[PDB]
């Protein structure tokens, strides 16, 4: 169960250049016969490159590989920011038939459109009261960089407990996403006046607040 | 071609794991096919083959574990995994090999065209009185199309079918002409659960966010879509949750407040 190395993360700026390397052994890298596959979430991984040069079927001319010795190289040319994704080299010990895959790269798209982010904060639906609970949940979407710091209030008071907020991911526009929760009882919603969810993000704070005196 | 795969999304701890791939489109008998699993935020890991002879491959630290079987008729390979622990949750790929045979001649020896053919030559300029010996095949793998993954986790938890509520737009959700609304997927286990608006006719402006796992030990995540504020009144919009751990599958409509 050899691993074969790659950087964690590399980067690159839209239209530039990228390469990312796979280093092994003599007995490995060095027999050849290199493959690279992309991994984008949500999507089965996908074939790019198989004898260390070979591009795959429907596999755009960007993309394209080599070797060296017992280190190979995936170079992505003019960058988009579809090709944001994890890649795995592959080959096998000494030809077992057994396959080596790498500890695999993550690239970075840089260079894009900043925007900033827009907040929706639903109170607890009255079929989650119905049933004796109380989940606020703040959705935020369309901004980049992914980077937000998420606070929750009860009348301007911060509160810690209780709170689930997911690490942001990608949207189907390359842009970014990110949800919050604050699970309550009923008695703890139906007694503060208001709560309150604080986005931060790039030198901007966006406060969105529900009232159960609403409807 | 096709390669689906199949089996329980929750497997007891030191239970023996196994899954089932159904393929269309390459003949069980012609292409070989390959199990390779990844664990959540770690590396790909090769798990084994099974040739078209029958013949298996397994990866050498998790051979004494491992098991692959075949069905040409019903077109259908098989993977089992005995001992099962929390390391082995990772989500499981059914996938099609294939190989390449290079002939080569040992390192200094050539081969009898480059100067009995096949034979490799100790000596050309002799050609009769050299060594002579056989050419050496080595063949090399790579994954061809890979299945859609089946999520797998390993746990003594019992599994639980979602709870879904509506999150309503209303008169302070709306961004002028568009409204965002979705519907929250509340406690379920194991992962993961999928969710569509309007039975896949609504894909325009639609995210599903990643779940989270909640102090009581089950997950929940929520899925929205942005529309037109003009349509609250005339479209009815249907969130389609998924969640086969359980065989649960809950339409819910979304209404306005």
């Amino acid at each position: 169960q050899a691993v074969l190395n790659q950087p964690s993360s590399v980067s690159g700026s839209l239209g530039q250049r990228v390469s990312i390397t796979c280093s092994g052994s003599s007995s490995n890298v060095g027999n050849g016969y290199v493959s690279w596959y992309q991994l984008i979430p949500g999507s089965a991984p996908r074939t790019l490159i198989y004898g260390d040069t070979s591009r795959a079927s429907g596999v755009p001319d960007r993309f394209s590989g080599s070797r060296s010795g017992n280190t190979a190289t995936l170079t992505i040319s003019s960058l988009q920011a579809e090709d944001e994704a994890d890649y795995f080299c592959a080959s096998a010990e000494d030809s077992s038939s057994n396959a080596v895959f790498g500890s695999g790269t993550t690239l970075t798209v840089l260079g894009q459109p900043k925007a900033a982010p827009s907040v929706t904060l639903f109170p607890p639906s009255s079929e989650e009261l119905q049933a004796n609970k109380a989940t606020l949940v703040c959705l935020i979407s369309d901004f980049y960089p992914g980077a937000v710091t998420v606070a929750w209030k009860a009348d301007s008071s911060p509160v810690k407990a209780g709170v689930e907020t997911t690490t942001p991911s990608k949207q189907s526009n390359n842009k970014y996403a990110a949800s919050s929760y604050l699970s309550l009882t009923p008695e703890q919603w139906k007694s503060h006046r208001s709560y309150s969810c604080q986005v931060t993000h790039e030198g901007s704070t966006v406060e969105k607040t529900v009232a159960p005196t609403e409807c | 071609v096709q390669l689906q795969e199949s089996g329980p999304s929750l497997v007891k701890p030191s239970q023996t794991l196994s899954l089932t791939c159904t393929t269309s489109g390459f003949s069980l008998s012609d292409n070989t096919v390959g199990w390779v699993r990844q664990a959540p935020g770690k590396a790909l890991q090769w798990l084994g083959s099974i040739t078209p002879s029958g013949s298996t491959n397994y990866n050498p630290g998790l051979k004494s574990r491992l098991g692959i079987t075949k069905d040409n008729s019903n077109s259908q390979v098989s993977l089992s995994l005995t001992s099962a622990t929390a390391a082995d949750s990772a989500t499981y790929y059914c996938t099609t090999v294939h190989q390449q045979t290079r002939k080569s001649c040992p390192d200094g020896w050539m081969f009898g065209f480059d100067c009995g053919s096949e034979d490799c030559v100790d000596d050309c300029s002799d050609i009769l009185s050299a060594q002579t010996l056989s050419p050496i095949y080595t063949n090399a793998y790579h994954v061809d199309a890979w299945g859609q993954g089946l999520l797998v986790t390993v746990s003594s938890a019992s599994t639980k079918g979602p709870s879904v509520f509506p999150l309503a737009p209303s008169s302070k959700s709306t961004s002028g002409g568009t409204a965002a609304l979705g519907c929250l997927v509340k406690d379920y286990f194991p992962e993961p659960v999928t969710v569509s608006w309007n039975s896949g006719a609504l894909t325009s402006g639609v995210h599903t966010f990643p779940a989270v796992l909640q102090s009581s030990g089950l997950y929940s995540l929520s899925s929205v879509v942005t529309v037109p504020s003009s349509s609250l009144g005339t479209q009815t919009y249907i969130c389609n949750v998924n969640h086969k751990p359980s065989n649960t599958k809950v339409d819910k409509k979304v209404e306005p407040k």
